C-alpha cells in the first residue's frame, strides 16, 4: 500500500516568478524551467534565433565549460532536454534524488549565464541543417508549418525551424539580445517533482533575482486566410484545411475539443476500422481506395485553428476533402445525437487523464498551466468543465467552422486537389 | 614534466598490465637462453643437461 | 616605482632590442613556435587580426629573402607591442589542463 | 494513425535522439 | 531528507495469486485514476513448425475483428465508447493483449479480454480479407532496412532451429494457411497455465481475482494426452550473411555473439558493459565531449550516422552485440573502433567508467518503470520469464555488487576469441572478410 499522496504546492513571488513543487516519494527527481520564449517572439530580422538557441544548451557558460557540463551530467547518468513550441521553451532535467543539487546548478548556468562564444556558435551552425532535414522527412511537419505560414501574417506564422537562407548567418549578438529580452523573471516558471519546496524557493531567491527588466510585448496574431500548394510528386497527397476557432482557456475551446472527438481525433484499436469516427465513415461511403482523415485542433494564448487533415491518393484527394467538408456541414446543420456527444466526452476525459499519467506529461501540464493561467487547476475541476459543455455549444462551434474564412495547405501531386473556392 | 600520468586510473592500468609484461619478460628471457645455448643456465635444467 | 622593477624594465628593453625580430616589423606573438595549442589559438582569432598577422609574416619573409630590413622609423616599438594572442592561448591551455585533470581520475 | 491532430513540438537533448 | 534507497523500499509489492486451472493473476495497486490490464501468453514463432509458421501473427490480426458474442465491429464500438485503448503485440516468445482504461471501467475491460482469448470465430471472409493485408504489410516491411538486417541476424545466428524463423512467416505460408491450422494452433497453445493476467493502477487485487474467477474459470487447463511443448536448446553458429545492394545510400551492419539467457546473473554485468559503450545518433548535442570513446571518435571523425548496442535475451540463449549505420567508405573504421572497445573492456576496464555504467543502468531502470503500461508489462513478462517480480531493491543490490573485476571476467567470458554472427545489407563492398573480423576478436599483445 502506498503512503497518503501529497498535493502540489504553488507560489508566486513578487517579482513575477512562479515556483511549483510536488514532494512525491519516487526514486527519481525531475526539474523544469518553462520560459515564454517560443518562435512567435522572433521577427523578420532574427528568424531562426530560437532554433539555434535550442541547440546550444551544452555550450560554454560563465560557471561551467561545455566539457564540464557534458561530463558532469553524464557522470551521474542524468539527462538534459530542451523542448520548444511556438509559444514556450522548456529546459527539463532528470536524475536520481541524491544528485539534484549537482544538476540544478547546471540548469541555471545553461539558462542565466551563457557566453555564446563566437567560434563555438560558428561550429554549431551546420547542425541546423542536419536537424531540420531529419525533422522534414515527415510530411506532416512540412504541411503544418505551411499551414501556419498561410494562416497568419506574423508571430504565429513563424516556423519552428530555421529558414535555409539564414543557416550560417545567425550571430552571437542576436542570441544575446534574445536571451536578454525574453529570459526574464516575469516570463518564467520553475516546476519540480521529487524536490522539497524550501530548496526550490532558496534557489529562486538566490540566483533568479537578477533576471528583471521585462519587455518586448511582441504583437497579436492577425489571422489572414490563404492557401499554400507544394507540387512535389510524392506518392500520396497530404492536405490540411482549417479555420480560426478559439483562444485557449475560453469556454469555446472545450466545445471545440468535444467537436474534435465527435469528428474523430485518432485511432483507439490496432488495425481498427474507426467505427465511431463519423468523418471516416462519411469518406468511406464513396471512397474505396486507402486513405486517412483526422480532426485537427491547435489552441494558443490568443487564437486557435480547427479543421481536418487528410491523406489520400492523388486522384482521390478532391473526393476525400469534399466528403469530409460535407460531413462537417451536416453536423453544423444540427444532425447530432446525444449519445454521440456523451461518447465524445468520455473519450476526451479519458484522453486527458491518460495524458498526465507519465511524469513528463504531468510536469508539462503543470508548467503550461503555470505560464498561461498562473495557477494549478486539479484534474477533477477539468472534468467538471468538460461535462458542462452542452450540445448547442458544439453545434455553434461547427457553425463557426463552416462560416469562417478558410486556410489551406497541401503537398503532393496536386493535379486533382481543389482550391478553396471549389469547395 | 610528465605529471599528467599520476592518478588512480593509471595505477589501475599498470596493475592490470604487469602480469602480461611479466610473461613477455619470461618469453624474452627463455628465448635468449635458448637461442644462445647459455650453459650457465641450461646446466641446471634436468633433461637438457645430457646434451653437453 | 621600484628599483628592481626599473632594472627589469631596462633589461627587458635591452633584450627586446637585441632580439631583432622588430627590425623585420614583426611582433612578439608572430614569432611563437606553432604547436597544437597555438594552432587552435590562432584558429580562434577574428578576421582583422588574422589578416594583419598574415601580412606581417609575409613582409618579414620577403625581407628575409632579400637580406634587408625596414628603415628605423618602421621598427616595432617596445612599448606599443601589446600581445594579441594572450587570452586565446590562455583559454586553450586552461581547457587542456581541465581535460587532463579529468583524465587523471 | 498518420494524420496530424495536434500542433508540432520540437525536442532536442544532450544524450538522446531528437524528435518531432 | 529521503534517500534513493528509502524511495526504493516505498514501492508497493506486486501481489500474485493463482486460480485452480493454473491461470496466474498478478497486480500492482497504485493511487492512479487510470489503469492497464492485459493477458500475456507464452506463445510465439519459436513454438511454430515450418508447416504452420506465421500462424500466431495471423491470429493477432483476427483477435479484434469479431467474436461469437460481439460479432463484427461491435467489440470495436464497445471499446471506443468507454474511451479505452486496446492494443496487442507478438514476438518470437511472447504474445500480449492489453487495455488502457479508467479504473471504473475495469469490470468491462477484463470481460473483453476474456472474450478475446477464448471465443474467436475466425470468419472465412475475414481470413481472406486479412490475407492481402498481411501480404501488403510484408511488402511494406521489406523497405525497413533495420528490420531486414535483424531478421537476417536471427536467420544466420540460429540457422536450422526454430529461432531462425521470422515472426510473420514466409510469403508462401500466408497464402495457404487454412482455418483448421489456426484453430489447431489456438487449441494447442492458448492454455491456462501459459497465460498471465497482469494489471497495474488504481485497483484492489481482490476485485481483479473476482473478475478472473468470473470470466476465466471456464478456460481449459487440462492438456491433451501427454502433449506439452518443450523448447529445445538452439545451436548458435558463427557465420556471415552479406546482401550487397549498391542502389541503397547507406550500409546497415549488425554483429553479435552468443549470450547466456534470461536467468543468468551475468546479464546484469553485461548490461553495465553495454552502458559503457552506450549509443550514438547524428542528432546528439554532446559530440566531441561525450564520455564514450566510440561516440566521441565517431562524432569527431564522422564515422557513422548512428549506432546502438543490444542484449536480446531468450531461453538459455541470446544475441549480445551491436548495430550501426554508415556511409560505404566508413565500415572498416567503425568495425575497427568497435572491436577495439570490446577488447579494451575485456582487458583493461577501469573503476570510473564502471561507476558511470552503473549510474546509467540505475537511471534507465528507474526512468523506464514510469507509468501503468510499462509496469503492467514488467509484471506479465517477469512472471513468464523469472516466475516472479524482482523488486527494485534487489536490482540495486545486484548492481552494487558489480565492479571492474566482474566486468573484465564476464566480458572475457563472452567476447574474447569468440566467433561472431554478422549481417550486412546495402553497399557493403568494404565490409571486412569474415577471417579479418574473427581475427579482430583477440589481441596479440594480450
Amino acid at each position: 500500500v502506498p503512503p497518503h499522496p501529497q498535493d502540489l504546492e504553488f507560489t508566486r513571488l513578487p517579482n513575477g516568478l512562479v515556483i511549483a513543487s510536488l514532494e512525491n516519494y519516487a526514486p527519481a527527481s525531475r526539474i523544469g524551467l518553462f520560459i515564454k520564449a517560443g518562435s512567435r517572439y522572433e521577427n523578420s530580422n532574427n528568424l531562426g534565433t530560437s532554433h539555434l538557441l535550442r541547440l546550444a544548451s551544452s555550450l560554454t557558460t560563465k560557471g561551467a565549460s561545455s566539457f564540464k557540463i557534458t561530463r558532469g551530467i553524464e557522470a551521474v547518468g542524468g539527462k538534459l532536454s530542451v523542448t520548444s513550441t511556438r509559444e514556450n521553451m522548456a529546459y527539463t532535467v532528470e536524475c536520481l534524488r541524491d544528485d539534484v543539487d549537482i544538476l540544478m546548478e547546471f540548469l541555471l548556468n545553461v539558462t542565466t549565464a551563457p557566453e555564446f562564444r563566437r567560434w563555438e556558435v560558428a561550429a554549431l551552425q551546420p547542425q541546423l541543417r542536419i536537424d531540420k532535414a531529419v525533422a522534414l522527412q515527415n510530411p506532416q511537419a512540412h504541411v503544418i508549418e505551411n499551414l501556419h505560414a498561410a494562416a497568419y501574417r506574423n508571430a504565429l506564422a513563424n516556423s519552428l525551424y530555421c529558414p535555409d537562407y539564414r543557416i550560417g548567418k545567425v550571430t552571437p549578438v542576436e542570441l544575446h539580445d534574445y536571451v536578454q529580452n525574453h529570459f526574464t523573471s516575469a516570463r518564467m516558471a520553475l516546476i519540480g517533482l521529487g524536490v522539497s519546496h524550501p530548496v526550490l524557493k532558496q534557489v529562486a531567491e538566490q540566483f533568479l533575482n537578477i533576471r528583471g527588466g521585462l519587455g518586448l510585448s511582441g504583437a497579436k496574431a492577425k489571422y489572414h486566410g490563404g492557401e499554400i500548394r507544394e507540387q512535389n510528386g510524392d506518392s500520396l497527397v497530404h492536405a490540411a484545411l482549417v479555420a480560426e476557432s478559439a483562444a485557449i482557456g475560453s469556454a469555446e475551446a472545450n466545445a471545440f475539443s468535444v467537436l474534435q472527438h465527435v469528428l474523430g481525433a485518432g485511432p483507439h484499436v490496432k488495425r481498427g476500422s474507426n467505427a465511431t469516427s463519423s468523418l471516416y465513415q462519411a469518406v468511406a461511403k464513396g471512397v474505396h481506395q486507402p486513405f486517412d482523415v483526422s480532426a485537427f485542433n491547435a489552441s494558443y494564448s490568443d487564437s486557435g485553428l480547427f479543421g481536418f487533415y487528410t491523406i489520400s491518393q492523388a486522384a482521390s484527394a478532391g473526393d476525400v476533402i469534399k466528403a469530409a467538408y460535407n460531413q462537417v456541414k451536416t453536423i453544423a446543420q444540427g444532425n447530432l445525437s446525444n449519445p454521440d456527444v456523451q461518447a465524445a466526452k468520455n473519450k476526451l476525459k479519458a484522453g486527458y487523464l491518460m495524458s498526465v499519467e507519465s511524469s513528463e506529461g504531468f510536469l508539462d501540464e503543470v508548467g503550461s498551466q503555470a505560464l498561461a493561467a498562473g495557477s494549478y487547476t486539479p484534474p477533477s475541476t477539468v472534468l467538471q468543465q468538460i461535462d458542462a459543455v452542452a450540445d448547442a455549444d458544439v453545434i455553434n462551434a461547427a457553425k463557426k467552422f463552416v462560416s469562417g474564412r478558410k486556410s489551406m495547405a497541401a503537398s503532393g501531386n496536386l493535379g486533382h486537389t481543389p482550391f478553396i473556392d471549389e469547395l | 614534466m610528465l605529471t599528467r600520468f599520476l592518478g588512480p586510473r593509471y595505477r589501475q592500468l599498470a596493475r592490470n598490465w604487469v602480469p602480461t609484461a611479466s610473461l613477455w619478460g619470461a618469453v624474452g628471457a627463455v628465448g635468449l637462453v635458448w637461442a644462445t645455448d647459455w650453459r650457465l643456465i641450461l646446466d641446471w635444467v634436468p633433461y637438457i643437461n645430457g646434451k653437453f | 616605482v621600484s628599483a628592481s622593477s626599473r632594472w627589469l624594465e631596462g633589461i627587458r628593453k635591452w633584450y627586446y632590442n637585441a632580439a631583432g625580430f622588430n627590425k623585420l616589423g614583426l611582433m612578439r606573438d608572430d614569432t611563437i613556435h606553432e604547436n597544437d595549442d597555438v594552432k587552435e589559438a590562432i584558429r580562434r582569432l577574428p578576421e582583422n587580426l588574422y589578416n594583419d598577422r598574415v601580412f606581417r609574416i609575409k613582409r618579414a619573409l620577403d625581407l628575409s629573402m632579400r637580406q634587408q630590413i625596414l628603415p628605423k622609423e618602421q621598427w616595432t616599438k617596445y612599448e606599443e607591442d601589446k600581445s594579441y594572442l594572450e587570452p586565446y592561448l590562455k583559454e586553450v591551455i586552461r581547457e587542456r589542463k581541465e581535460r587532463e585533470e579529468w583524465a587523471k581520475k | 494513425g498518420q494524420a496530424a491532430g495536434r500542433p508540432l513540438v520540437a525536442s532536442v537533448s544532450l544524450n538522446v535522439p531528437a524528435s518531432v | 531528507t529521503a534517500t534513493y534507497a528509502q524511495a526504493l523500499q516505498s514501492v508497493p509489492e506486486t501481489q500474485v495469486s493463482q486460480l485452480d486451472n493454473g491461470l496466474r493473476v498478478a497486480s500492482e495497486q497504485s493511487s492512479q485514476p487510470t489503469c492497464t490490464v492485459g493477458v500475456w501468453i507464452d506463445a510465439g514463432s519459436r513454438y511454430e513448425s515450418e508447416k504452420n509458421n506465421g500462424a500466431g501473427y495471423f491470429v493477432e490480426h483476427l483477435a479484434f475483428k469479431g467474436t461469437k458474442n460481439r460479432p463484427g465491429n461491435a467489440l470495436e464500438k464497445e471499446v471506443e465508447s468507454m474511451g479505452a485503448h486496446l492494443n496487442a503485440y507478438s514476438t518470437r516468445e511472447h504474445t500480449a493483449y492489453y487495455i488502457k482504461a479508467l479504473s471504473k471501467d475495469l469490470p468491462k475491460a477484463v470481460e473483453l479480454l476474456a472474450d478475446i482469448v477464448q471465443n474467436c470465430s475466425l470468419e472465412d471472409s475475414q481470413i481472406e480479407k486479412e490475407r492481402d493485408v498481411i501480404l501488403q504489410e510484408l511488402q511494406e516491411n521489406d523497405t525497413s532496412m533495420r528490420d531486414v538486417v535483424f531478421n537476417y541476424l536471427h536467420a544466420t545466428a540460429f540457422q536450422g532451429t526454430p529461432l531462425a524463423q521470422s515472426v510473420e512467416g514466409p510469403s508462401e505460408n500466408v497464402r495457404k494457411l487454412s482455418r483448421a491450422d489456426l484453430t489447431e494452433y489456438l487449441s494447442r497453445h492458448y492454455k491456462a497455465p501459459r497465460m498471465v493476467l497482469a494489471a497495474a493502477g488504481g485497483l484492489e487485487h481482490r476485485q481483479l481475482l473476482d473478475l478472473a474467477q468470473k470470466h476465466f474459470s471456464g478456460l481449459s487447463g487440462t492438456y491433451d494426452e501427454d502433449a506439452v511443448p518443450t523448447l529445445s536448446p538452439c545451436r548458435f553458429t558463427g557465420s556471415q550473411i552479406c546482401h550487397r545492394e549498391d542502389g541503397l545510400p547507406l550500409a546497415h551492419v549488425a554483429i553479435a555473439v552468443e549470450g547466456p539467457g534470461w536467468a543468468h546473473p551475468d546479464n546484469v554485468a553485461l548490461q553495465v558493459a553495454n552502458a559503457i559503450i552506450g549509443h550514438y545518433d547524428c542528432t546528439y548535442g554532446g559530440g566531441a565531449h561525450l564520455s564514450s570513446p566510440l561516440a566521441s571518435i565517431a562524432a569527431t571523425n564522422k564515422l557513422c550516422q548512428s549506432f546502438q548496442t543490444f542484449n536480446i535475451c531468450y531461453a538459455d540463449t541470446g544475441l549480445l552485440g551491436a548495430h550501426f549505420v554508415c556511409d560505404h567508405m566508413s565500415i572498416d573504421d567503425m568495425m575497427f573502433v568497435l572491436q577495439g572497445q570490446w577488447m579494451r573492456l575485456c582487458t583493461s576496464a577501469t573503476e570510473s567508467e564502471v561507476l558511470r555504467g552503473k549510474n546509467l543502468l540505475r537511471n534507465a531502470l528507474v526512468s523506464h518503470l514510469d507509468g501503468t503500461t510499462p509496469v503492467c508489462e514488467d509484471i506479465g513478462r517477469s512472471l513468464l520469464t523469472y516466475g516472479r517480480r524482482i523488486p527494485l531493491a534487489e536490482w540495486e543490490s545486484r548492481i552494487a555488487e558489480v565492479d571492474a573485476r566482474v566486468v573484465r571476467e564476464v566480458c572475457s567470458k563472452y567476447f574474447y576469441d569468440q566467433c561472431p554472427a554478422v549481417a550486412g545489407f546495402g553497399p557493403i563492398e568494404q565490409l571486412p572478410d569474415y577471417n579479418r573480423i574473427r581475427s579482430g576478436m583477440f589481441w596479440l599483445r594480450f
